[PDB]
């Protein structure tokens, strides 16, 4: 079906937002049972966008309107689009519209990672550029293992890994990770 | 009658280290965004949607000087608060229509501001006496309503 | 004289009671009819009149009244019962009392300064002012009050549902 | 009708007071004991003395569960659903007494914690408390 085409709305950008998908002239939208980042993938790659970094249910981007296309559907990761892979029926739903998906790509994020405001460059308050935007990390469950990970990440040793900024004032713009 | 006299000791002397401008402005803006049913009445004040606005207004500030004053005013003699508050309560029940309650509201939210400005001078017991005197208030401006 | 229950309580919450003799019809007293259609209809502002709890919780000793508009009775289901799915529901009423929601309701939000209907009002009339005919007719009966200023709907029981039950035992 | 605004304020505020919630829910109920006497008769056997062990305890555990409730801020009801039985179903407590104790709980964070109670942070703590005591109250019967 090469006359179907589909979108991500309410995203703020073109590759993240909620799926949306068109036929017969009407704008759909699939529902959050058995969605994985395999579904992430496709979708992903149907927009030619690249990777998925992650997938968001229960509309968390919106409560979206109009009809519900594809529900139970199950894709393997290697299908191209969508439509093409199994799905348990067409048009057929056993969900509201408050199961809604959507897909966050990795085109449009960038999706680094830095320190500011510390006694030395990697050492003080962590920092996350989402959607072209820095932002910063909530302190619940931060614990000493995200530390090391963090630590890796960037590119100094994990020798000593410590929770907490230093030095460094309270943070400015949106708390992405948490 | 109502209060033992320790009791009105306390509440006559707290009442000197108010500070009438600012402490009516504090009451009123607290009651019309704790409470927002009350910027109805109070439509001739202006913008009245955001916090900072009400505080801000200097009408509700200005009208927070003559609900003190009124306050200090029954405070003079208890018995009388019939008669002091008869004047008063005609207008709150025939021309706006004030539901006694808010009366009660206003009064609560009052020993709340008192005790922000205050502190630990804000014992117990002296509070104890404020809500009696609160009460009596309460009433007296809704013992006009029939 | 007589109380009357619905025949089905636990779907309609709706009683009937007989007095032993006609009242007057002052000026302070008179009967409000039942309406020939549905003024259930998203938009509607109503007012209901209560006799219940105030903001300290302590039951009013004068009557007051709110205007209450109509709300899209998905979002007021989805609001309480989690989904509009039957085997997806869960009970998530921030109040912890689940209200007895079917076709026969429906909910009505908060007024413009965010007043809404607590304990002891049940039993008020939703009556709204038909304007055209001037004549205030009762759409919905108050039946899960429950909600004070914590929920953002009120389940009110559609008079429509009930007229021809409440027209039978009239006439008995 | 916490928003997601007020419940951030909720959680912050209740943050910054800190281990000493257990003494203001401790003075907050010696508070209204003797601001409104007649509520005394809801406990029988309790002493009701100032400074009293039992008070101190009971404000311990008063203020154990508004903390749990704080972090369980989204689904209060289940967080609250063994104190809601409790305080409905088997003392039948009147829910005009609810109001005086968040009146008196309100009043002790306002006069120890003056600086924070920013008016913002006053209606956004009204509210919380409000939520709790319809959750306590709404099988009362
Ligand atoms: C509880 C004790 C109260 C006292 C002692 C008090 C005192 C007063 C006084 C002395 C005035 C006269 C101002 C004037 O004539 O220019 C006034 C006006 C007014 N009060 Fe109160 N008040 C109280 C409570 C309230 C409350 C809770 C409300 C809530 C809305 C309210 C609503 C009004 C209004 C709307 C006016 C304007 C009257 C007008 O414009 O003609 N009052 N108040
Ligand atoms: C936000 C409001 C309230 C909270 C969070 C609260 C919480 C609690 C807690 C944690 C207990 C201990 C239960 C146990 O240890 O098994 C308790 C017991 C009790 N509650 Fe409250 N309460 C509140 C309001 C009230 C009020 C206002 C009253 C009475 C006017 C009341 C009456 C009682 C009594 C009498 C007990 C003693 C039960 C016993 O000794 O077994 N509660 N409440
Ligand atoms: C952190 O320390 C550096 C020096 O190591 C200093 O320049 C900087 O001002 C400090 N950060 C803050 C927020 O004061
Ligand atoms: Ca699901
Ligand atoms: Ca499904
Ligand atoms: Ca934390």
């Amino acid at each position: 079906g090469s006359n179907l085409e589909m979108r991500l709305t309410r995203g703020g950008n073109m590759c993240s937002g909620r799926i949306e998908i068109k036929f017969q002239g009407r704008w759909g939208t699939v529902c959050d049972d058995n969605f994985n980042i395999d579904h992430a993938s496709v979708i992903c790659r149907q927009l030619e966008c690249g990777s998925a970094v992650s997938f968001s249910g229960s509309s968390n981007f919106g409560e979206g309107s109009g009809p519900i296309w594809f529900d139970d559907l199950i894709c393997n990761g290697n299908e191209s689009a969508l439509w093409n892979c199994k799905h348990q029926g067409w048009g057929k739903h056993n969900c509201d519209h408050a199961e809604d998906a959507g897909v966050i790509c990795s085109k449009g994020a960038d999706l680094s990672l830095r320190l500011v405001d510390g006694v030395t460059e990697c050492s003080g308050r962590l920092e996350v550029r989402f959607q072209g935007e820095w932002g910063t990390i909530c302190d619940d469950g931060w614990d000493s293992y995200d530390a090391a990970v963090a630590c890796k990440q960037l590119g100094c040793p994990t020798a000593v890994t410590a929770i907490g900024r230093v030095n460094a004032s309270k943070g400015f713009g949106h708390i992405w990770l948490d | 009658v109502h209060l033992t006299p320790e009791e009105k000791s306390a509440v006559t002397a707290l009442w000197g280290k108010v500070n009438v401008d600012e402490v009516g402005g504090e009451a009123l803006g607290r009651l019309l965004v704790v409470y927002p049913w009350t910027q109805r009445f109070f439509e001739s004040f202006g913008d009245l949607s955001t916090p900072d606005a009400v505080m801000g207004n200097p009408k509700v500030k200005a009208h927070g000087k003559k609900v003190l004053g009124a306050f200090s005013d029954g405070l003079a003699h208890l018995d009388n608060l019939k008669g002091t508050f008869a004047t008063l309560s005609e207008l709150h029940c025939d021309k706006l229509h004030v539901d006694p309650e808010n009366f009660r509201l206003l009064g609560n939210v009052l020993v709340c501001v008192l005790a922000h400005h205050f502190g630990k001078e804000f014992t117990p017991p002296v509070q104890a006496a404020y809500q009696k005197v609160v009460a009596g208030v309460a009433n007296a401006l809704a013992h006009k309503y029939h | 004289e007589k109380v009357v229950l619905h025949p089905n309580y636990s779907q309609v919450d709706i009683g009937l009671i007989k007095l032993k003799q006609k009242v007057s019809v002052n000026e302070r007293v008179m009967p409000i009819c039942l309406p020939s259609k549905d003024y259930a209809e998203v938009g509607r502002v109503g007012y209901v009149s209560g006799w219940g709890r105030n903001a300290n919780f302590k039951f009013t000793d004068h009557l007051k009244y709110v205007m209450l508009p109509v709300a899209d009775q998905d979002q007021c289901i989805r609001h309480y019962e989690g989904s509009t799915v039957p085997e997806k529901k869960t009970p998530k009423s921030p109040v912890g009392v689940q209200p007895i929601l079917n076709e026969h309701t429906f909910c009505a939000g908060m007024s413009k300064y965010q007043e809404d209907t607590c304990y002891g009002d049940a039993g008020s009339a939703f009556a709204v002012h038909d304007l055209e005919e001037d004549t205030w007719y009762a759409t919905g009966i108050l039946s899960f009050d429950k909600s004070c200023a914590v929920a953002e709907y009120g389940v009110y029981v559609k008079v429509t549902s009930i007229q021809d039950w409440v027209q039978k035992t009239i006439a008995e | 009708v916490l928003s997601p605004a007020d419940k951030t304020n909720v959680k912050a505020a209740w943050g910054k007071v800190g281990a000493h919630a257990g003494e203001y829910g401790a003075e907050a109920l010696e508070r209204m004991f003797l601001s409104f006497p007649t509520t005394k008769t809801y406990f029988p056997h309790f002493d009701l003395s100032h400074g009293s062990a039992q008070v101190k305890g009971h404000g311990k555990k008063v203020a154990d569960a508004l903390t749990n409730a704080v972090a369980h801020v989204d689904d209060m009801p289940n967080a609250l659903s063994a104190l809601s039985d409790l305080h409905a179903h088997k003392l039948r407590v009147d829910p005009v007494n609810f109001k005086l104790l968040s009146h008196c709980l309100l009043v002790t964070l306002a006069a120890h914690l003056p600086a924070e109670f920013t008016p913002a942070v006053h209606a956004s703590l009204d509210k919380f408390l409000a939520s709790v005591s319809t959750v306590l109250t709404s099988k009362y019967r």
